[PDB]
């Protein structure tokens, strides 16, 4: 079984966050259907629909959620009415079984949901190359004034510094160490995904 | 309400040694027979991964280097032999009766050998200084303990103002951790000084790793 | 078993 979340990266605070589970490998006609978040800091459980149809949802968000399903497309979906800055997470989709296999065996990947007034803004990706030579070299790229978070950087001994806010924009770095002799000889680049935006900005290293 | 409280916050094991990680339940979490908690790793960027369920059934597909044990209130999470793919974030959650919850977490770090940081500083970019602005970058790779903290000198004289640092979580193949420096400015305060450095704080010397460079040297 | 409302039973 194979799960994937599918929704919006930013909801305006009020409006109603809408996140669709796609199924594939297995049925949604056996197995419970889970939903799961996770915020910036903490594991919370958002509720299920059973193979059956019948639902079961975190009593503090009784009021706010409402969990479906369409068997013919084996997708289901979640539904969180009036969010505010608190629904801030990564929303999971998860399998469970009956009492014999009662963990949450299958995961899809997660999705990021920012609740924020905040506009949408792509990244500036500016190249990090020594200024003005040993066995190796390392190289990075900066990424500046996105909003809102993630981004991916592929290269193409990588990596990943976690993106800081501040001033109500993301900032984050990239770092590749690659031979001496690979670099400047061979092209060496940057590619920074920016899912929010659409936008990819893939920037070349130059000497 | 069913809280579980995770022991220890954290904990730090050698290659090769047993970890063991408690979760206990404000409330009995068992019924029909069967304890209804369960235990996952979650790693950054990553979903959470079943190791255990039932208290003390290894998920298929999962090395059996996990096991589990307990009852009732208290539970056991067992890590043997601890290998470095092994630094992550462990939870415990049970689904016995509403409202299902997970624990808090236990951050578990790979003991390694001393290592310092490879520095390397990098002026701002020909790109950012069209735009008016100018960061500086200093990158403290593949260190271990990861303790160690920068100081920007501009000048020779310290910079707080402006300075962003980021860390990695634990490499899952050597045990080390890396960190940014980002220090931001106007690119006129970046013009009206010469010299910039990096200067790093490790355990593994009695004097900093310093990195520089000289403005248009 | 299966789970009914959060709870599991025969």
């Amino acid at each position: 079984v194979q799960l994937q979340e599918s929704g919006p990266s930013l909801v305006k605070p009020s409006q109603t966050l809408s996140l669709t589970c796609s199924v594939t490998g297995d049925s949604i006609t056996s197995g419970y259907w889970n939903w799961i978040r996770k915020f910036p800091g903490k594991l919370e459980y958002v509720g299920y629909i059973s193979y059956s149809g019948d639902t079961y949802y975190n009593p503090s968000l009784k009021s706010r959620i409402s969990i479906t399903r369409d068997t013919s497309k084996n997708q289901y979906y979640l539904q969180l009415n009036s969010v505010t800055s608190e629904d801030t997470a990564t929303y999971y989709c998860a399998r469970m079984g009956y009492g014999s296999q009662p963990g949450f065996g299958s995961w899809g990947q997660g999705t990021l949901v920012t609740v924020s007034a905040a506009k949408t803004t792509p990244p500036s990706v500016y190249p990090l190359a020594p200024g003005s030579t040993g066995s190796s070299v390392t190289l990075g790229c900066l990424v500046k004034g996105y909003f809102p978070e993630s981004v991916t950087v592929t290269w193409n001994s990588v990596h990943t510094f976690p993106a800081l806010l501040q001033s109500g924009l993301y900032t984050m770095s990239s770092s590749v160490t690659v031979p001496s002799s690979t670099w400047p000889s061979q092209t060496v680049t940057c590619s920074v995904a920016h899912p929010a935006s659409s936008t990819t900005v893939d920037k070349k290293l130059e000497p | 309400n069913i809280v579980l409280t995770q022991s220890p916050v954290s904990l730090a094991v050698s290659l090769g040694q047993r970890a063991t990680i408690s979760c206990r339940a404000s409330e009995s979490v068992d019924s029909y027979g069967k304890s209804f908690l369960h235990w996952y790793q979650q790693k950054p960027g990553q979903p959470p991964k079943l190791l255990i369920y039932l208290a003390s059934n290894l998920e298929s597909g999962v090395p059996a280097r996990f096991s589990g044990s307990g009852s009732r209130t208290d539970f056991t999470l067992t890590i043997d032999p601890v290998e470095a793919d092994d630094a992550a974030t462990y939870y415990c959650q049970h689904n016995n009766e509403d409202p299902w919850t997970f624990g808090g977490g236990t951050k578990l770090e790979i003991k390694r050998a001393d290592a310092a940081p490879t520095v390397s500083i990098f002026p701002p970019s020909s790109e950012q200084l069209t735009s008016g602005g100018a960061s500086v970058v200093c990158f403290l790779n593949n260190f271990y303990p990861k303790d160690i903290n920068v100081k920007w000198k501009i000048d020779g004289s310290e910079r707080n103002n402006g300075v962003l640092n980021s860390w990695t979580d634990q490499d899952s193949k050597d045990s080390t951790y890396s960190m940014s420096s980002t220090l931001t400015l106007t690119k006129d305060e970046y013009e009206r000084h010469n010299s910039y450095t990096c200067e790093a704080t490790h355990k593994t010397s009695t004097s900093p790793i310093v990195k520089s460079f000289n403005r248009n040297d | 078993l299966i789970n009914t409302n959060g709870s599991w039973h025969v």
